[PDB]
């Protein structure tokens, strides 16, 4: 199997602009049998270039494809709205035919320090036998936030999971949701319960936390 | 390290189209007459018509898109009026024609009528008076006894084929010249669609006689093993479908009716063929067919059909439903007149899962505006005496009906007129494609400093 | 053998580079609707001069073989000499050059004959 | 025009097997056409499953045995389609599985080498959901409290949920985040609000919580 | 380097004998009034293969280049080797070798052809 | 200014314009077409 290794995972630009997908391929495929899709949300891909620079009828001439040994590139001039989304490469030099691990292409926005909450668990959830502490991040750019959970000034993980939003029209930010979960009789096993933010917007790391009761 | 090398005449080729040429043979040209139909400049067909076999090549082939028929399709048009243009143009023959139901003993509820009117001579001072007998379908009257007038005179100039170039389809072989070739189709079982199993090569076709008819397909090729069921796509009543038999059919064609032709003088060098009375009995042009190997052919259909459509289901026959005369009815020359036909109890029938013949009546038009083109008609002279002729069904096209009611039954009637389906018929095995000799592919060679 | 014409198509090409004088000599060949066995044969001696002037362009000037100073670079079909001539037919194979045929060709007229037919004289004029 | 049409969504079981349809409407046969199966995980890439091409079928060589891909050409009552069945389901097949449709007819079009090729033309998309739960109404918590203030909706399956404020009457501020699938094979998601907090104590917020699949509807007030 | 067709005209011979493979590869380019396109491209062929009959009967049989064991006679516009190709063009030469070119003509399909293709058979009889 | 020889009046003498002249050219009479059946094939257009 081909192994097509997509870049960059995720790229920002704004209308009119002249923007680059690179995508590199294990093997070197001479035959340049490599395609190019855009996928919106939600709905089904568009095949937009095949064999490295064809263009499928109806596919603007904003789209042009380069493919030079094991490098592809896909360019796009002029990025419309109706452009943004997500990209991927396949080949089909060899079975089976491989995708590679996508482009998300999103609209640019200055960037923005996210607001951060923490909420403890409800009383509620405490009678019912588990315990769920939700870290919120909202209006945060670019999208690339890590968030740890810190106990006893002590580092927990395997416990948390994540969640972000899709890209606002108004605001063109995200928001993100982190949901630590752990059994009731471990809640109790401590005082203080806190999350800490890493982004770029914020000068240096920004941490919430509660104790139990306050 | 490899490099590239080229290689002239190799096995390479590309799909293309061009201009192909015809091939009468030499038997149907001696038959001369003043340009006999087609043949006329004709090439000869190959006395060894070489069909050469290709290995491991699976090609696609499409009968529909072919471009093969249009050709065939324009030449015949063009032929035709090559032979109308030296002939007598009929256009002074558009007068006020006083016309009687013709001679016999009521028995009625005429269509030939006693027409009397007033006509010109070479000489272009003195006149003429004459009468000859027509049928009903190339006048309309004008509104004492009634008068009538030919149906083409507000329409078109008619001229008239002279009676020394006949109709007769003549078998024509299409052949194509160097760089290129002729890829002919096998395989027993082939709908035409698709690629093709059995590919094999030639520079020409078989004998093709362009059979100018409608509804129905005479004297052509035969299929093999099943009666094959080809179509462009099925899931469209719209278009037509094409069957080709592995058994063909007899039909006796005969107009019973004794004519005589009246040469009257036009000029000088014009002159009509004009259709005289009648000798004895009067009688009406009609065709025979087998009752038994007709149903016997919906028999072997019917089971061919159940494997495209459903495994058990109905199938039933009905008579057309309507446009022109030469879709309505059954169209073709036999030779030297034109016969319409009424096709109705061949298609009576319903059939579901598990000794004596048929007769058909049929009627005969002269003047023929046939491919439709306005401007310009043709008149077909008459032909003296009974005429016979004897036909062998090779194929058939066919349309299909609505929804109707969800899964219940499909009807089927005649269908066609265009004629580039008649060409299909023979061309289904067919395509053209290009050489390429010259190639480039690596190997360890190089050329010198 | 003689397969006819194009007989040995669906073989593979270094099999398959036999009927090369076959379907080289099957090349050429040698009042309205005589019109049409006319102009048919205007394209034969066409395409043959074609072939012949780009075999004479080209750095071989001889039928039915050639070699090239030209190199066979990695970006054109990188295959094996059984995966060439051997695995692959001449659909097949010219099915993958029909990129880069035009990227070979102006290296086979331009860095053989304007540069090696030019050493001739260069060579010669002593 | 060319439109694949293919079956409706379907919840399934460990175990179990699935067959889901393909209407190719549009395309004249799969004689000049082949068709493509191929999945989409959850917010991941694609990947190849098998063809069937010249009446010819295929499995990625991860999937050879456990995977049949059939079609047949078109009923005349109806156009020519394909159908992807899977067996012995896990967790890990949980994705949507995609149609696609290409042109066959000319050798040298490029879409299309020897077998492998590229896909012109696709389809809505099935959705198939392996998990062993059954279905279950949501337990609806509440993230009390310029300050932010939530629902937390846990442990619901299948999906989806949908959750309104004050009866839709809070609008602006309302991010209700995706869903994510937990260690125990069920749904949870949490729906925030953003609100000036001079008004905490002045009005009350009410997140309403439906889900059809269990046909159960609660209303959760956010109290600070 | 490529000024296009006829791009070195101007240009003098020792600097302009570069675009012979343009202006060859450029030389053959592949009812009424339909006449009018027909007779177009009729001469090209008869051009063409005019150069390659005189060409193949000349003693050269190669493309675009050629030598000669015809000596230039004194009478035949006596120049310089720098003062032929490196000081007048193919228009400013040919008009001055233009009288004398069938004098030329003659001597290469003759007295090479006629003569050195006749002895080849003498050096290959055994 | 081009011509062939000035000092003959009798040859003509052309001009090429560096800047185009408009023009709008009209008949305002609103005509009438009667097709006349002189046939078959054939009829005449005529002025109503």
């Amino acid at each position: 199997d081909i192994q097509m290794t997509q870049s960059p995972s995720t790229l920002s630009a704004s209308t009119g602009d002249t923007v680059r997908i690179s995508c590199r391929a294990s093997q070197s495929i001479t035959g340049n049998w490599v395609a190019w899709y855009q996928q919106r949300p939600g709905k089904a891909p568009r095949l937009l270039i095949y064999r490295g620079a064809a263009l499928l009828g109806g596919v603007p001439s904003r789209f042009r494809g380069s493919a030079a040994g094991t490098d592809f590139t896909l360019t796009i001039g002029n990025l419309q709205a109706e452009d943004f989304g997500t990209f991927y490469c396949q080949q089909y030099d060899t079975y089976p035919g491989t995708f590679g691990q996508g482009t998300k292409v999103e609209v640019k926005r200055t960037v923005a320090a996210p607001s951060v909450f923490i909420f403890p668990p409800s009383d509620e959830q405490l009678k019912s036998g588990t315990a769920s502490v939700v870290c919120l991040l909202n209006n945060f750019y670019p999208r690339e936030a890590k968030v740890q959970w810190k106990v006893d000034n002590a580092l927990q993980s395997g416990n948390s999971q994540e969640s972000v939003t899709e890209q606002d029209s108004k605001d063109s930010t995200y928001s993100l949701s982190s949901t630590l979960t752990l059994s009731k009789a471990d809640y109790e096993k401590h005082k203080v319960y806190a999350c800490e933010v890493t982004h770029q917007g914020l000068s240096s790391p920004v941490t919430k936390s509660f104790n139990r009761g306050e | 390290n490899l490099w590239v090398t080229v290689y002239y005449g190799v096995p390479v080729w590309k799909d293309a189209e061009t201009t192909l040429f015809c091939a009468s043979d030499a038997k149907a040209y001696e038959t001369e007459k003043h340009n006999v139909w087609a043949t006329h400049a004709c090439v000869p067909t190959d006395p060894n018509p070489q069909e050469i076999h290709l290995e491991n090549v699976t090609e696609e082939f499409n009968m529909w898109k072919n471009n093969m028929v249009e050709q065939m399709h324009t030449d015949i048009i063009s032929l035709w009026d090559q032979s109308l243009k030296p002939c007598v143009k009929l256009t002074p023959l558009c007068v006020t024609l006083q016309c009687t139901n013709v001679t016999n003993n009521i028995t009625d509820d005429g269509e030939l009528k006693n027409c009397s009117f007033n006509m010109t001579t070479e000489l272009r001072d003195k006149k003429q008076k004459v009468y000859s007998l027509f049928y009903r379908l190339d006048v309309v009257q004008i509104n004492s006894n009634k008068e009538y007038r030919l149906i083409n005179c507000n329409t078109s100039a008619i001229t008239q084929a002279c009676p020394k170039v006949s109709f007769e389809p003549i078998p024509i072989h299409y052949c194509a010249p160097a760089g290129f070739a002729i890829l002919k189709c096998k395989d027993k079982k082939f709908n035409g669609t698709g690629p093709c199993p059995s590919v094999s090569t030639v520079q020409c076709t078989h004998g093709i006689k362009p059979v100018v008819s409608t509804q129905l397909l005479l004297n052509g090729s035969l299929a093999e093993e099943e009666v094959m069921i080809r179509s462009e796509n099925i899931t469209n009543n719209a278009k037509n479908i094409l069957v080709q038999f592995n058994t063909p059919v007899q039909i006796n064609c005969t107009r019973p009716n004794n004519n005589t032709r009246k040469s009257i003088r036009i000029g000088p060098g014009q002159a009509f063929y004009a259709t005289g009375d009648i000798i004895g009995d009067i009688r009406q042009a009609h065709c025979n067919v087998s009752k038994a190997t007709w149903n016997e052919t919906l028999g072997k259909v019917v089971k061919q059909l159940r494997k495209h459509f459903g495994n058990n289901t109905i199938i039933r026959f009905a008579n057309s439903s309507g446009g022109d005369l030469e879709v309505t009815t059954h169209s073709f020359n036999c030779g030297g007149e034109f016969f319409y036909c009424n096709t109705s109890g061949l298609f009576n029938s319903t059939w579901i899962s598990n000794n004596d013949s048929i007769t058909l009546p049929c009627r005969i038009k002269q003047i023929i505006n046939m491919w439709q083109r306005i401007g310009q008609a043709m008149y077909a002279p008459p032909i003296q005496g009974v005429i016979r002729c004897v036909s062998n069904i090779t194929g058939l096209i066919l349309t299909r009906d609505g929804g109707s009611t969800n899964s219940t039954t499909e009807t089927f009637r005649p269908g066609g007129g265009d004629m580039r389906d008649n060409w299909r018929s023979e061309l289904y095995k067919y395509k053209v494609v290009k050489i390429e000799p010259l190639g480039v592919a690596p190997t360890r060679c190089k050329r010198r400093v | 053998v003689f397969l006819g014409f194009l007989g040995a198509a669906g073989s593979t090409m270094g099999a398959a580079s036999m009927t090369l004088t076959v379907q080289a000599r099957n090349l050429l060949s040698g009042t309205v609707w005589g019109i049409k066995q006319l102009q048919a044969r205007v394209l034969a001696v066409e395409r043959y001069l074609r072939d012949q002037q780009l075999l004479g362009i080209w750095g071989c000037s001889g039928k039915l073989i050639c070699c090239t100073n030209v190199p066979w670079n990695s970006s054109w079909s990188n295959r094996n000499l059984s995966e060439i001539w051997d695995n692959m037919t001449w659909l097949q194979w010219d099915k993958e050059i029909s990129n880069y045929t035009q990227i070979i060709y102006g290296l086979l007229e331009e860095s053989q004959n304007q540069q090696e037919k030019n050493e001739q004289d260069l060579l010669a004029l002593d | 025009q060319i439109h694949l049409v293919q079956s409706g969504t379907e919840v399934k079981k460990p175990g179990s097997s699935v067959t889901v349809s393909c209407k190719a409407y549009g395309v004249n046969t799969f004689g000049l056409y082949a068709v493509n199966w191929v999945r989409q995980a959850p917010g991941q890439s694609l990947e190849y499953i098998g063809q069937i091409w010249r009446w010819k079928s295929s499995a990625s060589h991860h999937f050879r045995g456990r995977v049949l891909i059939s079609a047949v050409d078109l009923t005349g009552s109806s156009p020519p389609i394909s159908s992807l069945e899977i067996k012995n389901l896990t967790s890990d097949d949980t994705a949507v599985y995609f149609c696609t449709t290409t042109s066959t007819y000319d050798r040298w079009s490029g879409l299309h080498h020897d077998g492998v090729m590229a896909f012109s033309s696709w389809g809505q998309g099935t959705l198939i959901s392996v998990s062993a739960a059954s279905t279950k109404g949501p337990s609806v918590f509440p993230l009390a409290p310029t300050a932010a203030l939530g629902c937390l909706v846990k442990d619901y399956f299948p999906e989806p949920v949908t959750v309104s404020w004050n009866s839709g009457a809070l609008t602006s501020g309302v991010h209700t985040f995706p869903a994510v699938l937990q260690s125990s094979g069920l749904y949870s998601l949490s729906s925030v609000v953003t609100v000036p907090s001079s008004s905490l104590g002045t009005q009350t917020y009410i997140c309403n919580v439906n889900h059809k699949p269990s046909n159960t509807k609660v209303d959760k007030r956010v109290e600070p």
